[PDB]
């Protein structure tokens, strides 16, 4: 089963053993026990170099785990800028919705990554989309008190 | 001549108290180092002035006195003060940690390490008395000492001294002056404990005697220095008739009989004329018309009340100076063609009068001018009852949300302790209702 | 009650610890080799409370400096002050803790625990009236929050009956953007409300906030955050170093501050506001009060104050204080409970900081500071439901059901202060 190795591989950074893995027929798309793919996994440790290459490599940009997170939502989460842009340029849905109704935007807004709210408000990111408790990102810079967010969402 | 312990607990019954025989000791003549010189018997006797201080075969007049607190700063001040030489060493007893402003650690924690040394050093001063009638306690009610220490040792006093009687001067707390927001709490519940230990107690508002220093003295700020001075002035008054030759209120158990009908509204009121500043050293001498109709004024009084809206059940004055008996007869009269004195219809509706003929000291440093002739009155007014709700409101509005309260229960107390002490003053509003 | 053993932990607690050694030595006339060479017998009356007095008339901070990285004690003794501290009080692991709470609580921390506590130890048997500690230490890394709250339990079991008080400084990802921080936060604050007695709390996102948009300095440091925070130790440590009116101490400060044994957060403010190399009664008491000069990314007009302390140094009438503070609590008398009468308390100090004539220094427990646990929580909230990173601490030991229990006992803090802001009197 090279599907649990690359998964692994992804995760860790493993470079040399992801392009090996895949030479020798390893599922690309496979999933671990959260339908989380390498892709989300690669996305969510930084690892910008396994995430074009997987994209090379029919990875599908808008897969989604078993709580409908895509890898973008957790680029925007953990704040990797790079991925998120790379993401964006090979089709991501910028406005997918997970089971909490978070929008990628929303997830760059909580945790205060600037600079990636305003390359998703750049690729089309709804602000008026709201969670399951009825909150856009902009209601969240409101109860939060964070005005350098949204000053960024009223550009 | 029968002998009074005067027994100081926490920072304010120890400031209060050096205020106190700072005063005595220039009333009799006795210099900070224990000589008297007008003291004919050397190593004894038994002049009313004996009541308050022993003598030692070398001539000292020592005080009769015990300072307790449960820290050692404020003591300290006493030790190394102009009147260092005045008091028995072992007779000023200091603890290393304080209550921390709470009822229960004065009472159950840190109290008890020092409780027993206490009694035994009380012990060593009452062997030495012939005759003792009884003591007089200083505290305030919003200290953690001040509240809990005072309780445990009225409590134990009551259990070795059991036919001896007790007064207290309790300071009752301001704003303008508090140290803490517990002070309604410790309030309440010192005077819940020590309500049935107690035969008679002055309560001495900080609120009133602060609002005197301002009025009459002109004192932009009054700090604790000249709030003790006005405070030991009316201590000095009350307490001039155990000391010196009279005929009213001569010994403790007479201060029961005139001031208390009945055990639990032990609660005189203190009212003091003339307070004027020492800046006006060639004011006009006030008559004993004038000061006695001070008397009946709110302003002049120790605690912040109105007697018009109460009812009186005894009345006494005391007047320090030159003062003529038929003119106290006449402003008397006077004063009793007034709408705003009603007696209640079970006591006789009448005036103890007691006059000592020499004017009253001022101490040197002090914010009071001399005067020629001074009035103190003592009355048990219903209006003190005013004082007691609201205390009562205060702690009600804490103890509704249970604020505070942990602090307390952390040191060993009940919670259930806070709700009896609570129904104690409710009983003893009703108490007052039910007079008048 | 008088000598107090201060402890600090991780990098931003020795930081802040070495500032403050800085800053108070030069209040009470000590130079950097321990000799006073002060003008006032007011700077030595109290000395006692943080320093132990050595042979040769030398004043010895009573201080104890950790850290897992073993960095940190280079750059402590690279301080103009760093050949004060006693030698054997520097307890150093041999590597660090990677941000990673349970690395601090349970495995790396927890080898160097008992290290700690002997030296504890000897400083507490060195007291004749031990108060109780302080700790400093920020709650976004692993050594400060991690074993800095594994040090409060173990001292807490030890000396039950002294009093425990904290410096603890809260993540903000304008200063620090590590997704990590809001786990080890959390878990941190669930330890502080049931084992400390009382913690100020200076938040790095109010310190950024004020640095970049009062003073106006664009790309703020550590030491222009510092700067803040040095500022707010001394305004609060005041009355525990200078005689006043009042004997004050850790355990009054408590009582009175204090009416639910949970509230023990407390919100600093500071004013004047300046910077490194940079007023009347009237202004000092309106700014003290001002949301742009709290410590605590709060605004203090959405909630309500149940307790305050506010300390004024320098030269002033006494009674133009207490008329001033009158007519803040009167004029606005609907930002405090009504069910806690006099909960304002004032004092005054004769002697300022460094190079001010006046200043002020709040200690509010308001109500607001729910805001502050709020944005923590919603950050936890975000990262745990994805489980992102969580192996990082599973794999240390922990169990998955303490990320919950922290949760809860912070949503659970956040709905108590509620509940006391909606009180009424009747
Ligand atoms: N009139 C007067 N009131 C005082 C004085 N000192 C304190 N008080 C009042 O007493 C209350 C505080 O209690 P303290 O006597 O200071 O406390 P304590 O008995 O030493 O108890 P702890 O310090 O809590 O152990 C407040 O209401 C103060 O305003 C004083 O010298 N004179
Ligand atoms: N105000 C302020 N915050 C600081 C300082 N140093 C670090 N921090 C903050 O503290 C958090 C990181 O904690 P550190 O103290 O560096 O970590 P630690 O306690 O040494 O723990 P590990 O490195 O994980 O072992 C972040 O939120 C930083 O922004 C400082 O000097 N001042
Ligand atoms: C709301 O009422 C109260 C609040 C605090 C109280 N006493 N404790 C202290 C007060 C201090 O400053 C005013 C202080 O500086 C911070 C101090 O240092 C430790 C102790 C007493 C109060 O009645
Ligand atoms: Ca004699
Ligand atoms: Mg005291
Ligand atoms: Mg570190």
């Amino acid at each position: 089963d090279l599907g649990k190795k690359l998964l692994e591989a992804a995760r860790a950074g493993q470079d040399d053993e992801v392009r090996i893995l895949m030479a020798n027929g390893a599922d690309v798309n496979a999933t671990d026990a959260s339908g989380l793919t390498p892709l989300h996994l690669a996305a969510t440790y930084g690892h910008l170099e396994i995430v074009e290459v997987l994209l090379k490599h029919g990875a599908d940009v808008n897969a989604i785990d078993i709580m409908g997170s895509t890898p973008l939502h957790l680029a925007a989460l953990i704040g990797h800028l790079e991925i998120v842009e790379v993401l964006l340029k090979h089709g991501a849905d910028v406005n997918a919705v997970d089971t909490w109704g978070d929008t990628p935007l929303h997830l760059a807004a909580i945790m205060g990554h600037l600079e990636i709210v305003e390359v998703l408000l750049k690729h089309g990111a709804d602000v008026n989309a709201q969670d399951k408790f009825g909150k856009t990102a902009f209601d969240i810079s409101i109860d939060n008190g964070n005005e350098d967010l949204a000053e960024i969402l009223q550009k | 001549m029968r002998e009074c312990i005067s027994i100081h607990v926490g920072q304010a019954g120890v400031q209060i108290g050096n205020a106190c025989w700072e005063l005595y000791c220039l009333e009799h003549g006795i210099q900070p180092d224990g000589q008297m010189p007008s003291d004919k018997t050397i190593g004894g006797g038994d002049d009313s002035f004996n009541t308050f201080f022993s003598e030692t075969g070398a001539g000292k007049h020592v005080p009769r006195a015990v300072f307790v607190d449960l820290e050692p700063t404020v003591i300290d001040e006493v030790r190394t003060g102009t009147y260092r030489q005045l008091f028995h060493p072992e007779q000023l007893i200091t603890g290393k940690e304080d209550a921390a402003n709470n009822y229960a650690r004065g009472h159950y924690t840190i109290g008890k390490e020092i409780i027993d040394l206490v009694l035994d050093r009380i012990r060593k001063l009452a062997d030495q008395c012939t005759g003792l009638q009884g003591f007089l306690v200083f505290h305030s009610f919003g200290g953690g000492t001040g509240s809990g220490f005072t309780s445990l040792l009225m409590e134990r006093l009551s259990v070795d001294y059991g036919k001896k009687s007790k007064l207290e001067f309790s300071i009752y707390p301001a704003p303008q002056v508090s140290t803490a927001v517990v002070e309604p709490y410790n309030s309440i519940l010192t005077t819940h404990t020590t309500l049935e230990h107690s035969d008679c107690a002055f309560m001495v508002d900080n609120e009133a005697i602060y609002d005197i220093c301002r009025r009459n003295l002109d004192i932009e700020r009054p700090t604790y220095t000249n709030l003790n001075r006005l405070i030991s002035q009316i201590v000095s008054s009350i307490t001039a008739s155990l000391r010196f030759d009279g005929a009213l209120n001569v010994d403790l158990t007479e201060f029961q009989t005139n001031l208390v009908p009945y055990p639990r509204i032990h609660f005189p009121l203190a009212t003091y004329a003339p307070v004027i500043s020492a800046e006006k050293a060639y004011h006009e001498q006030l008559s004993v018309a004038e000061i006695t109709n001070a008397c009946f004024e709110p302003a002049n009084q120790m605690v912040k009340c109105d007697p018009r809206h109460g009812k009186y059940m005894a009345c006494c004055l005391l007047y320090r100076g030159d003062v003529v008996p038929k003119d106290v007869n006449a402003a008397i009269a006077t004063i009793k063609t007034k709408r705003s004195i009603q007696f209640v219809d079970w006591c006789p509706t009448g005036f103890k009068v007691g006059i000592n003929y020499q004017p009253p000291t001022v101490v040197p440093g002090g914010d009071l001018a001399k005067v020629q002739r001074a009035v103190c009155m003592l009355s048990n007014t219903t209006a003190i009852a005013e004082a007691w709700a609201r205390l009562d409101h205060k702690f009600d509005l804490m103890y509704a949300k249970r604020a505070f309260v942990h602090w307390y229960v952390g040191e060993g107390m009940e919670e259930g302790e806070f709700s009896e002490a609570r129904e104690d003053m409710a009983a003893l509003e009703k108490d007052y209702e039910e007079v008048g | 009650m008088r000598e107090i053993v201060h402890i600090q932990a991780g990098q931003c607690g020795n930081q802040i610890g070495a500032k403050f050694w800085e800053v108070i030595s030069d209040e009470h006339g000590i130079d950097p080799t321990g000799s006073y060479h002060g003008d006032s017998d007011l700077q030595l009356e109290r000395i006692n409370v943080y320093y132990n007095e050595a042979t040769g008339n030398k004043y010895v901070p009573r201080a104890i400096l950790v850290d897992l990285e073993p960095g940190t004690m280079d750059s402590v003794r690279s301080g103009p002050f760093g050949q004060i501290f006693r030698p054997d009080n520097f307890v150093f692991g041999q590597s660090g803790a990677g941000n990673n709470w349970a690395k601090g609580h349970y495995t790396e921390g927890a080898e160097l625990v008992d290290s700690v506590l002997d030296v504890v130890r000897k400083e507490s048997e060195s007291c004749d009236c031990l108060q109780g500690f302080q700790l400093t230490h920020s709650l976004g890394g692993g050594t400060g929050s991690g074993m800095g709250t594994l040090l409060i339990s173990k001292i807490r079991e030890e000396y039950p009956d002294r009093i425990m008080n904290t410096f603890s400084v809260m993540p903000s990802p304008k200063v620090s953007d590590t997704v990590v921080e809001p786990y080890n936060a959390t878990l941190s604050v669930h330890q502080l409300v049931e084992n400390t007695d009382e913690t100020y709390c200076i938040d790095n996102e109010a310190l950024y906030d004020i640095c970049f948009r009062t003073l106006k300095l664009t790309t703020p440091t550590y030491g222009d955050l510092n700067h803040l925070v040095s500022a707010t130790m001394s305004g609060v440590t005041t009355c525990l170093r200078f005689p006043g009116q009042l004997n004050a101490d850790l355990r009054k400060l408590a009582v009175n501050m204090v009416p639910f044994p949970r509230l023990h957060f407390f919100m600093p403010g500071f004013a004047p506001l300046t910077s490194r190399g940079s007023l009347t009664v009237p202004e000092l008491t309106q700014q003290m009060f001002d949301s742009k000069n709290m410590m605590a990314a709060c605004d203090p007009r959405h909630g309500r104050y149940l307790t305050v302390a506010a300390i004024f140094r320098g030269r002033m009438s006494m009674k133009e204080v207490d008329e001033q503070m009158l007519n803040v609590q009167n004029k606005n008398s609907s930002y405090f409970v009504e069910w806690i009468p006099n909960n304002v308390k004032t004092a005054v100090c004769d002697i300022p900081p460094r190079g001010l004539k006046m200043s002020a220094t709040f200690i509010g427990n308001s109500t607001a500071i729910q805001e502050l646990f709020k944005r923590i929580s919603e950050q936890f909230t975000a990262m745990f439901r994805r489980k992102a990173f969580l192996h990082w601490y599973t794999g240390e030991g922990m169990d998955e059901m303490e990320f919950t229990e922290a949760e809860s006992n912070m949503n659970d803090l956040v709905s108590e202060y509620q509940q006391y802001q909606d009180a009424t009197a009747d």
